[PDB]
């Protein structure tokens, strides 16, 4: 970097509040989608799921309880990347729906789950996502027998595919992008200091553990 | 000071210092849709009172304790049937953990709540089964207390609401918690709402002639409680 | 219609942008709220908490006694203790704290912060200790006369349980290193006395926390999480 | 003209996006509204219509037979009649009714329920019933003394004709199975009594509405209906 | 499904009423359009019609009498799906007008068939139809003889082609999606628990009746 | 939605044009201004 001297004043304060300091928008999963016919499905699902990352699930743990409402954009593009101008189908399944089971299947044509048509070539697709669970806020961190299915506080499902009669040959990938909006956040927790081993339960490693500070040669000295 | 509820009497000091959990003091629900159909019960005669568990002997090797609640409280007294069946459940608690030592024994203890603690897996995924998520009225020992077993430090413990128990100043510590959750009524028995921790963060010593093991007594009492339809 | 210019900016996805997206279930009330106690407006709630500083970081401590100060009575008066920069943000022992952890989001920092020592020991041990802070820009002192010649504390642990330090002003701007520290370091005034039949070795912990004058800018992601 | 910026969401079509759509036909003005009876502004008042529970659901049993819960004079004072769960949104003796089939386009439910039972003798036969709910979390009870024990109605059908159970609460959230149910049963408290020359055999019907604390929410399709 | 729990408080009663129960745009249909020259139609005409998919079916005859407006859109793909710049017409025939004979036929031209011209690489096209009706209500229950023609309650016809000289040769899909608006239903009826044999009558297999509920082993066990 | 119609100057870009270009860091707020000496309002000032 640069520009080294020394800031008498105060920063701005705004920063450093949680609203803002779970904005901004970034890539939540990346999904394929080949439409090959029959040697390939043609359609694609993904689970609406925070923590797929570790870099916004650190984030989460900090808190034990949180509410928000999602917005989501989709930048699909074709291998290359050159687009065509092809339809597509993002459809949302709300919780406790069932998800398309293949390209051609009615669970597309259902009304009750919401979708959106629009061609590859447009700008990128935003949908809003209101609070969907039953309790007051989502926790990642519940002590006792959840079970019942995958990730926790489930907020839906998005099912991608192309709007045609026969099977187009193209290969897609569509970028999933949430940005979180009106983020109320309670009970605060401390900061992962160890490696996550899986998804869904907070592991660790017992033979190896990390330590929180790194090492010197003696505590006598600081330099 | 002597402090008496129902059939019950500790003796304590008494200090206006305690540690209120959040800030927060507990407050029976605000009225919902199912408790205006069939009114909750709020018991207190002989249901709310000091429960006192076997204590627990602090040596030189230890590693350190946790409860969970009311999971502790569910196989006691009076609560602990109406703990059984009522499949709702609300309160909070006033917790009052001891130390009986000499003023020739040094050491401190970390003291603290922890709101849906979670003991998580060694390992595979091991979920780890009903004894560290319900270890009952004796208590787990932490095995790795630096990362807490939830694969966190204890370091950063602080943002809990906690009191030191230093073996120099003080004896006992006294915290009041709500209760928190995301929904006002729960299930008492599937889920447990918070737990309790005390881990010596500095060991115990002492020199020869001593007693090489000092008790840590805990002491319960449910604040506001309010219990559901009947199982 | 209404005759319009499209114009620069036209169909780009900024990811900072804020816009409204259409609601995708309208007619959907979500749960109503309720009163979680415990809610958190701000960061800098969690720095302003003292959180335990680990001083011993070495190859030769392992659990928990990386967090523990030694103080013995085999030790000599005048000599040095511990010492510790004091950069919240830097690799080092405020890596354990919270505001170290929160300093690795943001790319500028300062505001004040305070250090406290809090001492183990039997109730009838007894002695006295130097507390001093260097400021940046000067090597750690070398006696203890260089380091009662500035801002320090003596603490008497046989009185006082707990000492605080507070720090004036800390700040780094932000790969030359343009934060030029100052060191917090601890002395022996006296030698650490001790009666008969009690341990003759005890420990301090450190804690450190940011005053209300500290403020953090320029959001990033934290070097800590590899993926 | 105007500057403006093409923005995300552009040219897409969302199904549920309330928008306008330009008039194919102006000018045109349809027929004037009358009155006519029976309006209905909601779903609510749909469920609210006690309707006929189907209990007897067997193998065995194949016309209206199915709507009737058997009651005879053979059986001996004590025993369990009847058996049935309180939810109208599985499979079971709820989908014959409006609720029942209501729930099917929702994914959760909660509020209050009443169920009705009416008999049907000759005006001389006599005899008590009784009318026990057990909440989830339970098995239906063992005998009658535990049915007795909990909240419950005994029913004398010789003075009373017709008999309701509010059930105070129940909910379904929502393949692990989420809702835990809770039961109704029927007991014999006496023997079904009967003078000279009258049938001996009478049926019980059963039916169910929701109270007005009843609610629902995130509408989806019948399983039903396949196509 | 996850998140078991107790839910205390109401929900929202909003999602109950009639007019959002009937709202949600959906899928009314799906027809062909193929322009072969001389071998092949080159248009495609679909009635307007609520009943031809049973989901909706359904959830019209829950009422005796209904009024609302119609909001349709034209989702409209070519085979494999990849769309070139062809202009189309959508021309709407009102209630008691002749429909196209043909690509070229004379009907394309009537003024008072209400038209929209648009390309096929454009968004799709939406249109807002009124309360067509006689009487004050459409009645899909209606006990006496009505004959005269097809479904009951005529609201109209869409006719689609494409607009050249010459034929192109092109073969299209165009999807019909449907809105209710503004909707009043009066006379509730009962939910049917039969299999539909044919549109337009509700009749059933008298020798195979469905059971409304669902079979146990016995009368005095609930689980 | 609200009837338009694009015009000439549509999707050009004019370098002396004044317009609106989006934030693309909002909640930053820049170090606050304080007093230095020797402002400059116009080059007529260098002039003179």
């Amino acid at each position: 970097m640069i520009e080294t001297r020394c800031v008498v004043n105060r920063n701005g304060v705004l920063e450093t509040t949680i609203n803002h300091f779970f904005s901004r928008s970034g890539l939540v999963g990346v999904v394929n989608l080949t439409d090959g016919g029959t040697d390939t499905t043609g359609y694609v699902t993904w689970d609406i799921d925070i923590m797929g990352f570790v870099q916004l699930r650190r984030k989460c743990e900090m808190f034990t309880y949180m509410r928000f409402n999602a917005e989501f954009t989709f930048v699909t593009t074709t291998k290359n990347g050159e687009a065509r101008p092809y339809m597509l189908q993002y459809m949302y399944v709300p919780p406790g729906a069932p998800k398309p089971t293949g390209r051609d299947a009615f669970q597309w044509q259902t009304a009750t789950n919401p979708s959106v048509f629009v061609k590859l070539t447009d700008p990128p697709a935003q949908v809003s996502v209101p609070f969907m669970s039953p309790a007051s806020a989502y926790q990642w961190f519940y002590d006792g027998y959840p079970t019942f299915g995958c990730p926790n506080n489930m907020m839906g499902t998005f099912a991608v595919r192309v709007v045609s009669r026969e099977a187009s040959q193209l290969k897609l990938q569509t970028r999933v992008y949430m940005k979180l909006k009106h983020v109320r956040a309670w009970v605060p927790r401390p900061i992962r200091s160890q490696p996550y081993l899986l998804k869904n339960f907070p592991n660790y490693d017992s033979s190896k553990i990390t330590n929180s500070a790194r090492d010197r040669s003696s505590i006598k000295q600081a330099n | 000071a002597q402090l008496t509820v129902g059939n019950s009497s500790i003796t304590t000091q008494e200090a206006a210092n305690i540690v209120l959990a959040y800030g927060e003091w507990p407050e029976y629900c605000p009225d919902t849709d199912a408790t205006a159909v069939d009114k909750p019960t709020r018991p207190d005669v002989s249901v709310n009172r000091f429960y006192t568990l076997d204590s627990k002997m602090w040596q030189e090797n230890s590693t350190g304790w946790y409860w969970k609640f009311p999971d502790v409280l569910n196989k006691t007294g009076v609560f602990g049937q109406n703990a059984q069946f009522h499949y709702l459940y609300r309160s909070g608690f006033c917790l009052h953990v001891q130390c009986n030592a000499s003023k020739f024994h040094q050491g401190a203890l970390l003291v603290a709540v922890i709101p849906e603690f979670v003991i998580a897996g060694r390992g595979e995924a091991p979920h780890p089964g009903f004894t560290t998520t319900f270890p009952g009225t004796t208590g787990a020992t932490f095995h790795d207390p630096y990362v807490l077993d939830s694969g966190v430090p204890l370091s950063q413990a602080l943002i809990y609401p906690h009191q030191w128990i230093n073996l120099r100043t003080n004896n006992c510590a006294t915290v009041i918690v709500p209760y928190i959750n995301a929904v006002p009524f729960d299930s008492a028995i599937n889920h447990s709402n918070f737990g309790l921790i005390v881990i010596p963060v500095s060991p115990l010593k002492y020199s020869s002639g001593a007693t090489t093991a000092i008790p840590i007594t805990i002491t319960i009492a449910p604040l506001n409680s309010e219990f559901g339809g009947l199982r | 219609g209404i005759p319009a210019e499209l114009r620069p900016g036209t169909n780009q996805f900024l990811t900072t942008d804020d816009d409204t997206a259409a609601p995708i279930l309208p007619g959907f009330t979500p749960t109503p709220t309720i009163h979680i106690p415990g809610e958190v407006h701000s960061l800098l709630e969690l720095c302003r908490v003292e959180t335990i500083l680990e001083v011993n970081n070495t190859t030769e401590a392992t659990g928990l006694t990386r967090l523990l100060i030694p103080v013995s009575s085999q030790n000599k008066a005048d000599e040095l203790c511990a010492a510790f920069m004091v950069d919240p943000g830097r690799i080092g022992p405020w890596q354990s704290t919270l505001v170290g952890q929160i300093c690795r989001y943001y790319t500028q920092w300062s505001g004040s912060l305070k250090v406290t020592f809090m001492f183990t020991g039997s109730f009838m041990a007894t002695g006295k200790m130097l507390v001093a802070y260097s400021p940046p820009g000067s090597a750690q002192p070398a006696n203890r006369e260089t380091a009662m010649l500035g801002t320090h504390v003596i603490w008497d642990f046989g009185l006082q349980s707990s000492v605080s330090l507070v720090i004036p002003w800390i700040s780094n701007t932000h790969n030359y290193d343009y934060y030029t520290a100052g060191v917090v370091t601890l002395w022996y005034q006296t030698n650490y006395v001790v009666p008969p039949e009690t341990p003759g070795e005890a420990y301090i912990i450190a804690m450190g926390a940011d005053l209300y004058k500290f403020t953090l800018k320029i959001c990033k992601d934290t070097d800590e999480v590899t993926q």
